[PDB]
RNA sequence: AGGACCGAACCGACUAAUGAAAAAUUAGCGGAUGACUUGUGGCUGGGGGUGAAAGGCCAAUCAAACCGGGAGAUAGCU
RNA sequence: GCUCGCCGGAAGACCAAGGGUUCCUGUCCAACGUUAAUCGGGGCAGGGUGAGUCGACCCCUAAGGCGAGGCCGAAAGGCGUAGUCGAUGGGAAACAGGUUAAUAUUCCUGUACUUGGUGUUACUGCGAAGGGGGGACGGAGAAGGCUAUGUUGGCCGGGCGACGGUUGUCCCGGUUUAAGCGUGUAGGCUGGUUUUCCAGGCAAAUCCGGAAAAUCAAGGCUGAGGCGUGAUGACGAGGCACUACGGUGCUGAAGCAACAAAUGCCCUGCUUCCAGGAAAAGCCUCUAAGCAUCAGGUAACAUCAAAUCGUACCCCAAACCGACACGGUGGUCAGGUAGAGAAUACCAAGGCGCUUGAGAGAACUCGGGUGAAGGAACUAGGCAAAAUGGUGCCGUAACUUCGGGAGAAGGCACGCUGAUAUGUAGGUGAGGUCCCUCGCGGAUGGAGCUGAAAUCAGUCGAAGAUACCAGCUGGCUGCAACUGUUUAUUAAAAACACAGCACUGUGCAAACACGAAAGUGGACGUAUACGGUGUGACGCCUCCCGGUGCCGGAAGGUUAAUU
């Protein structure tokens, strides 16, 4: 049981990508930013009260902050977390 | 040729970094040190 | 039996081995084994503390009984075993009330010897009782100096002391440095000569076996630059010293025992 | 069987000629089941360690490491 | 794109460590790239790392670390008990195919497995900080059984030749398929089952150990591979539709047999040797306190569960350690022909041509090739080159510690073809036939397959171990017995070490060593042991105590604090 307010701070935004795309079209499986210390099960609450559809299955990967130089200085984007969310056959997502 | 250095990140905490410095005195010692020039990695910690 | 080796390189030239056919092909009995690693000479400190100690086998130490004191069971002897902690050789025993323990094998001792500590217990090789007890002029091995602390004379392959006589309270011991010492005549002891007599019959034959012995070599302190040994340096081979120890004690002949607690139990000093 | 033999890997470094290289090259050379070799981790600390002993080695530094301090040592010398 | 060349026990493929976006795409060429650069590991932007079963975390411990109290220490702190950490070791579980520009045992497809809860009905002794078992272990050697893998034939598809021949004993390609589940084999280990008692296993034990007694000779454990299923599937040479020339979608034959065969597996086995070969948990089992008709245990079945972190890319290197796009770096994989071979040569798969080129064809330098006659005259020195170089067989001195010396030396044979023998000796081994406690069984049987070595006869060349590869040999002699070690980076030796020898200390709270100390090493050793010193295999051997040391003595002389 995982709390509303807590659910609704899980999930950050949708992840626009080519692979994305295509995951959501075949696998039925839609690509999520969420929060970086949001485990797989709250994740899966969130889509489900939030998105109000059924999930089979999350898979959950951390991606790393690229280095960047702005001019002269150094300087690192952050890292996030990003989770594929495999929805159940027949569940068409807004 | 084998040069001096050979990375072993374990072991580098281990020997260097910042709770072996905790540990003993001297280390505690050092650190204080290094804080108090202003270091901005005050330890070989990553 | 002594073999010696034949020639068929040089390093096994000047090997003689010791082969005992009677001992146990086998692991040894695992419930009395222990862990038991290596010093490399070693102290709590991480210095080297006695030099030359180094490598050399693994080896489990097999956990022998030097107090002895089942007294009224009568054990058999199942097997001798080799022991690598030790210049003897152990045996196997099975008391009645179906314990078993390892002891130094004396030298008559085999399979199937009955064996017996205790005040009452036979007058025989193996058999082990107080020192009041045992008759003077006879043999025994593995003499406990204090009363119930476990045997600390007499263990080493082909040894053995002499209970020369009985005044009173104490027994006076020919030990087999030749010293002579006072032991109080209640402490135990193990009836004939430890067993395997023959092991200073044996010859290394190379500098690999002493190795196998964990036995790192040691340098010659004349070899030696000054700065490092009392007898370094010199162009060429000198040595216009008195001999000493790495620490400038001298070595040939100089006496160091200090122990003025146990000189009155010492009858009379080796020679 | 073997600190056995011939010989690749692997470990070494006897001869040779020759910066890519603050010790290498190519051609040969020694050991190659052992007192062998190697990975990972551990321990020994400076008049201290370690040393099959050459004053060797202890982070390209060693008849006393490096860093900071006494310290602007002292310099009848340049 | 087509040729050419190089690597191929790597200059290929996959990881660890280390790096940390270098990965992929678009875009830009100031700087960086030893030249140019449209290219890049460079600049900028965007994208990319998907796990119950891989790894970490986690449970367990080794060396070692920390260490409540504690012991010790001017202070700081040292050592260490209980404990708690610490992998490089032990501990549950996944395979095949398909897919991305870039991830995959992680996605998808198929087919699996694991150990937890929860609920069940069925049963009914459960229970640990404790007991026992197990886990649990060395070197070498030898086979035998296997597979990976390869070769040939069969089969299936395609081919009929740019130049003489090529419808055949011809040419090219393919002929692949897992874990799991079932079977429990080659083979390895052990005698089982029941009963009774017992000073043992800190207490108890129905467990282990020990004693008896009965009865049956098969009982159990282990175990590669094969076979079956998994699989009416998947993959499949290439054909066929579309084409953003990147590819996408459909489709799909055969898919067998024999022989050879590992250093991989059975094997943590067996045999043997001495130098005598981790620990703890998981796992199995036994009970105690306990609880007692409850919980807990095992039984299947249902359901829920498996979080978190890593996953790109380089990884013998242009991405790690070397200031550089410059030598070092642990593991795994190991095709073909020749070969003893992981050597060597040429190749496969795959990967590269080393980020300045173009000419010229002087001296001189580097790295190579050949050389008349002579053959060490060179030189400090045959330094360097040259030479020797394989397998089999014959043959082989002094001296010797009887092992050696010895590959001593020195010689002969060596290709191809045919025959012996349309392929032998051997190896393998199908049908058939017989037996049978019935199976992965035993006999007999020899088809097919594979296949040396030799002899005889012929034959070609200047030359048959034809290339690469691959000892130079002998004689006298110093030193060190030997194998070893050493000045990282001018010294590898006659130096150090060594087995052996001797002296000497040390009676165990050992001498000695590290420690203001506690303590630790010596050693869980005990004089056949340990320390120190010298000598240095083996053989034959090995006067002086005045000096300096050490050992013993203590009559006298001298002699401190103290008084």
């Amino acid at each position: 049981m995982i709390r509303e307010e807590r659910l609704l701070k899980v999930l950050r935004a949708p992840h626009v990508s080519e692979k994305a795309s295509t995951a959501m079209e075949k696998s039925n499986t839609i690509v999520l930013k969420v929060a970086k210390d949001a485990t797989k099960a709250e994740i899966k609450a969130a889509v489900q009260k939030l998105f109000e559809v059924e999930v089979e299955v999350v898979n959950t990967l951390v991606v790393k902050g690229k280095v960047k130089r702005h001019g002269q200085r150094i300087g690192r984007r952050s890292d996030w977390k990003k989770a594929y969310v495999t929805l159940k056959e027949g569940q068409n997502l807004d | 040729m084998k040069r001096t250095f050979q990375p072993s990140v374990l072991k580098r905490n281990r020997s260097h970094g910042f709770r072996a410095r905790m540990a003993t005195k001297n280390g505690r010692q050092v650190l204080a040190r290094r804080r108090a020039k202003g270091r901005a990695r005050l330890t070989v910690s990553k | 039996a002594v073999v010696k080796c034949k020639p068929t390189s040089p390093g096994r030239r000047h090997v003689v081995k010791v082969v005992n056919p009677e001992l146990h092909k086998g692991k040894p009995f695992a419930p009395l084994l222990e862990k038991n690693s290596k010093s490399g000479g070693r102290n709590n400190n991480g210095r080297i503390t006695t030099r030359h100690i180094g490598g050399g086998h693994k080896q489990a130490y097999r956990i022998v009984d030097f107090k002895r004191n089942k007294d009224g069971i009568p054990a058999v002897v199942e097997r001798l075993e080799y022991d690598p902690n030790r210049s003897a050789n152990i045996a196997l025993v099975l008391y009645k009330d179906g314990e078993r323990r390892y002891i130094l094998a004396p030298k008559g001792l085999k399979a199937g010897d009955q064996i017996q500590s205790g005040v009452d217990a036979a007058i025989k090789p193996g058999n082990t009782l107080p020192m009041r007890n045992i008759p003077v002029g006879s043999t025994v091995h593995n003499v406990e100096m204090k009363p119930g602390k476990g045997g600390q004379l007499a263990r080493s392959a082909g040894t053995y002391v002499q209970i020369v006589a009985r005044d009173g309270a104490y027994v006076t011991l020919r030990l087999r440095s030749g010293e002579m010492r006072k032991v109080e005549a209640d402490c135990r002891a193990t009836l004939g000569e430890v067993g395997n007599a023959e092991h200073m019959l044996r010859v290394l034959g190379k500098a690999g076996a002493a190795r196998w012995r964990g036995v790192r070599p040691t340098v010659r302190g004349t070899a030696m630059n000054p700065v490092d040994h009392p007898h370094g340096g010199g162009e060429g081979r000198n040595f216009g010293k008195h001999p000493v120890t790495p620490w400038g004690v001298q070595t040939k002949g100089k006496k160091t025992r200090s122990n003025k607690r146990t000189d009155k139990f010492i009858v009379r000093r080796r020679s």
